[PDB]
RNA sequence: AGUGGAGCCUGCGGCUUAAUUUGCACCCGGCCCGGACACGGACAGGAUUGACAGAUUGAUAGCUCUUUCUCGAUUCCGUGGGUGGUGGUGCAUGGCCGUUGUUGGCUGGUUAAUUCCGAUGAACG
RNA sequence: UUAAAUCCUUUAACGAGGAUCCAUUGGAGGGCAAGUCUGGUGCCAAUUCCAGCUCCAAUAGCGUAUAUU
């Protein structure tokens, strides 16, 4: 989650539109087969 | 005197141990 | 007769309060809190927090064995069975088998035309220690089964009626006990029984009225030492009817006032997550003041965490009723 | 209820996405 | 922290033939051909065990005497109070048969004939795949352990032909949510039972490892020596194959319905039906034989004055 | 010039305490009352209301503990993870204040006293 | 129809409301299509694991691995 946080901090940087930061940023959303 | 967690200072960890099987 | 329902709309009743509020327990208004949970102490971490596995063993595990090393014992009877030639009857001959004192109940089942198999043990295979199997609940049975009922148990050719634990299935030292048998997951039953070296199939049942037995459960066995411990948990829950700048007075929680002398070195923990220690008892009603991280709002409940280290109770039975044939009701 | 398949699926997609 | 051009950086200064492989392929196929040719031979032959089939109805409407008159090469007919276990010879094909029979629901049968049963031939009807008590069973016979096994349908010929494909196509997806990949043999007529017998015989074994790693047999003859009849307890004579390893006297038995116990002697009687057609190999002393313990043989103040002003 | 030394007083901590409230709030005892909905119970064989006297009580009291007199459907017991209402709170929302000149017009008691209390309108810009 | 049949086609009869005669497979809260969501469970409000809701894509089909273009 914090790789996460890490690129979405990248992407303001570079000043393009970023989603907002919530409890949701890195969350599996379930097991791959 | 005693409270929850002085009181596990009186318990013993040496009395009713299973026979142990070497190897 | 009705009894029967009852009993169960009482076990209906229990099961959903227990998925709905896991451990929570009301505190007695009669007796004292600090002599009916005399035998509880408090934990700062659930997982990291030690406890002593010898500590406090009751006259049972007097009476069972251990190993010391059970993964190298299995290994050297698993290498002795496949690399040594024992000087005995081998594998194909028709051989008949004189065993000593044998009741005469069996040879009447062979005229009935019930099967009658034997196996041979491995060594050490007869001694009794604690059995801890690994279960998961079949969708065709969803009646309440309760901690500590009589079960059923097939463990790897032997049959026997017993009183299990169950506990969750993690990977820290220390496993809370289920006090119903959820069937979502696969949870840990926990019995005294005789030494079964693994790979054991666990299937479980529960004796019918009718004399069918119905089946809960399946698994395998996955281990058998006594090391393994059950943490029964009680949580205690308190109101915070006033509440400070980082600062509330619970009540409800405790109702004597050496209760509160009694418990105040266990960390609290509110519903909403913010955690806090009790400074001093009010007096003489159980009234708390309590020091949290934060304010709390009306609506929160203070919670409090007690654990006490349960084991299996000693109701090995190698009779098993025979049952009468399975019909879908 | 049910959802809606096939052709008609299709439809309530485009009702919705382009006539209103 | 980044330097600007007032700090001193300094950029760094860069600086087997063909035939020899077709021999060997061979002397690798040829090892494993021969431990498998070994493997296949052991069981149901002239040097091994019989082959012990489990006979299972999944259905009512299924009947079993039926299918063990088509499963009867000479046939002994071993038979007890209620089943009829009997003994198969096909010297033509060369193996050797015992076939159990077993109804779903009954637990401990079924359990233990399929706990030392070598396959399991499950038996279905055409029009569903099994019953709710079949169902019961094979969740129990699946949570157990499953040997090889194979699917038989009984009364696809009793039905009118213009549905036949149909009903053996529905069948099929009745049994795939169970069974995958099982393919549906039939069972009417004689002809369809030899071939039924043949792929019994040859087929791919699973291997259950429990009973691979301990020492069992099922009880072909029973027999009560009772030393004292008014004591009820007396000496057991159980005659039956060894399966799983070699059976040292000097182990307990363990009796699944009852415990174990300590045996005493090992005596070698004739094969009572070769395949094709008294002495006593061991002895009791308890100079190593394991004991039966399975717990521990170890056993001033005036009379209205509060307790607040003392 | 002192304070920091000493005695006393006071403020934060800490210690005792039932409380030594907190960034009369605190403590020890005694009153008052505390939904409907659903279902199952009791109820004119009587549901339920009021009550003298005595007592318990730190005190008295049908708001309590005895003893029966009256009122009669104005009912009262239990279980729900079902709402909730004398609830607290924000928004749109209709009415209504204040907000950003000029000229007129006496039964009663009481006091030094037209003293005191007591009854008792108009236009113009 | 065909060697004989099956299937298809052709035709009587019965056969549709939750027309329950009930479409799936995957992905989205870091970039191409698509999230200011909810509840459990642990660590010191952030944060592991689990279960959902909502949305998007193609559709009797749709994912995955490996090789290759």
């Amino acid at each position: 989650r914090a790789w996460v946080l890490e690129k979405k901090e990248r992407h303001r940087r570079q000043g393009r539109e970023v989603r907002p930061d919530t409890q949701y940023t890195g969350r599996k959303r379930k097991p791959r087969f | 005197k005693w409270d929850c967690e002085s009181i596990c200072s009186t318990y013993s960890n040496l009395y009713n141990h299973p026979q142990l099987i070497k190897y | 007769d009705e009894e029967a329902e009852a009993k169960m709309l009482e076990k209906y009743k229990q099961e959903r309060l227990e998925e709905m509020f896991p451990d929570e327990v009301d505190t007695p208004r009669d007796v004292a809190a600090r002599i009916r949970f005399q035998k509880y102490r408090g934990l700062k971490s659930f997982r990291t927090s030690p406890w002593d596995p010898k500590e406090n063993l009751p006259q049972d595990y007097a009476r069972i064995f251990q190993f010391q090393n059970f993964t190298n014992t299995r290994k050297s009877i698993f290498k002795e069975v496949e690399e040594k030639e024992v000087e005995g009857a081998e594998v194909g001959w028709y051989v008949t088998l004189h065993v000593s004192e044998v009741p005469v109940s069996v040879v009447e089942c062979f005229r009935q035309g019930t099967p009658l198999i034997a196996f041979s043990l491995l060594p050490h295979e007869q001694k009794m220690s604690v059995l801890n199997m690994v279960v998961r609940r079949d969708p065709g049975n969803t009646e309440p089964v309760k901690a500590k009922e009589e079960l059923i148990f097939h463990c790897g050719f032997r049959r026997f009626r017993a009183s299990p634990l169950f506990s969750q299935h993690t990977a820290a030292d220390k496993h809370k006990l289920q006090r119903f048998l959820t069937a979502d997951m696969a949870l840990v039953a926990t019995v005294y029984a005789p030494i079964t070296f693994p790979p054991a199939s666990v299937l479980l049942f529960k004796q019918k009225s009718n004399g069918m037995h119905s089946l809960i459960a399946t698994g395998h066995l996955m281990s058998v030492d006594p090391d393994r411990m059950v943490i029964k948990r009680v949580v205690l829950s308190g109101h915070p009817f006033k509440i400070f700048t980082k600062m509330a007075v619970v009540r409800y929680m405790f109702f004597n006032r050496e209760d509160v002398l009694w418990f105040k070195p266990v960390e609290l923990r509110t519903k909403w997550g913010r955690r806090g220690h009790i400074k001093e008892p009010l007096g003489t009603h159980g009234h708390m003041k309590c020091s949290f991280d934060g304010k709390l709002k009306s609506q929160d409940t203070v919670l409090m965490n007690l654990y006490k280290r349960v084991f299996p109770k000693w109701t090995y039975d190698p009779y098993v009723p025979e049952p009468v044939p399975w019909l879908k009701s | 209820k049910k959802k809606k398949t096939g052709r008609a699926k299709r439809r309530m997609q485009y009702n919705r996405r382009f006539v209103n | 922290h980044r330097p600007g051009p007032l700090k001193q950086q300094n950029k760094a200064h860069k600086g087997l033939s063909r035939v020899d492989q077709r021999h060997r392929a061979s002397q690798l196929r040829k090892q494993k051909k021969e431990a498998v040719l070994a493997e296949k031979r052991q069981l149901g032959g002239k040097d091994g065990p019989p082959h012990q089939v489990l006979v299972v109805p999944l259905h009512s409407r299924i009947s079993l005497p039926e299918a063990m008159q088509l499963l009867q090469g000479t046939v002994h007919l071993n038979e007890l109070g209620n089943t009829q276990n009997f003994m198969l010879l096909c010297p033509r094909l060369k193996h050797r048969w015992f076939f159990t029979s077993a109804r779903p629901g009954d637990l401990h049968v079924v359990l233990d004939m399929a706990k030392v049963a070598d396959t399991i031939l499950f038996l279905l009807d055409p029009l569903e795949g099994w019953d709710s008590t079949g169902d019961y069973c094979l969740s129990c016979l699946f949570a157990q352990g499953l040997p090889t096994y194979t699917l038989a349908v009984q009364g696809i010929s009793g039905l009118p032909l213009k549905k036949q494909i149909d009903t053996r196509k529905k069948l099929s997806k009745a049994v795939e949510k169970r069974f995958p990949h099982d393919k549906l043999l039939l069972l009417d007529t004689q002809q369809e039972a030899g071939m039924l017998l043949r792929q019994l015989a040859n087929q791919k074994q699973q291997h259950l490892a429990f009973r691979d790693r301990r020492a069992y047999l099922f009880a072909h003859a029973v027999d009560f020596v009772p030393s004292e009849e008014n004591n009820l307890v007396g000496t057991l004579k159980i005659s039956g194959y060894v399966r799983g390893q070699t059976l040292n006297v000097n182990r307990l038995l363990h009796i699944v319905g009852y415990g174990d116990f300590q045996m005493k002697q090992i005596d070698a009687p004739g094969d009572p039906f070769p395949l094709n057609p008294k002495v006593l190999m061991k002895a009791d002393p308890g100079r190593q034989e394991s004991l039966q313990a399975e717990v521990i043989p170890d056993p001033k103040v005036p009379k209205g004055t509060s307790s607040y002003q003392a």
